[PDB]
């Protein structure tokens, strides 16, 4: 996942 | 209520990753994480506690590992006590870490959009600057  | 991981595991009665991945409902939910699917990106989970926001997960990202990684300073992951163990005076000061935790993000916020404006401004003075 990453930051948005 | 956010506290109760059957709070947060019940936000993610449309998540993708089910069983068989690691980022399940259930490990996901364990992590602190909440899921928030905007039109485009409805993958999108948030850390009830830290509110750090992250998106495009993979069958096998760890929700927990994820976690540490992208927000290390969250207090949620030091707790190493089931909540029901948690003493009345742990869970003030957790809760106001959490609301400290609010004001950041939503200043976080308030100068992200701020800089996106400024820089549209610093850029057209420019071009006067030119003339
Ligand atoms: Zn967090």
């Amino acid at each position: 996942a990453r930051t948005k | 209520q956010p506290f109760l991981k059957d709070h947060r595991i019940s936000t993610f009665k449309n998540w993708p990753f089910l069983e068989g991945c690691a980022c399940t409902p259930e490990r996901m939910a364990e992590a602190g994480f909440i899921h928030c699917p905007t039109e485009n990106e409805p993958d999108l989970a948030q850390c009830f506690f830290c509110f750090k926001e992250l998106e495009g997960w993979e069958p096998d990202d760890d929700p927990i590992e994820e976690h540490k990684k992208h927000s290390s300073g969250c207090a949620f992951l030091s707790v190493k006590k089931q909540f029901e163990e948690l003493t009345l005076g742990e869970f003030l000061k957790l809760d106001r870490e959490r609301a400290k935790n609010k004001i950041a993000k939503e200043t976080n916020n308030k100068k992200k959009e701020f800089e996106e404006t400024a820089k549209k401004v610093r850029r057209a003075i420019e071009q006067l600057a030119a003339m």
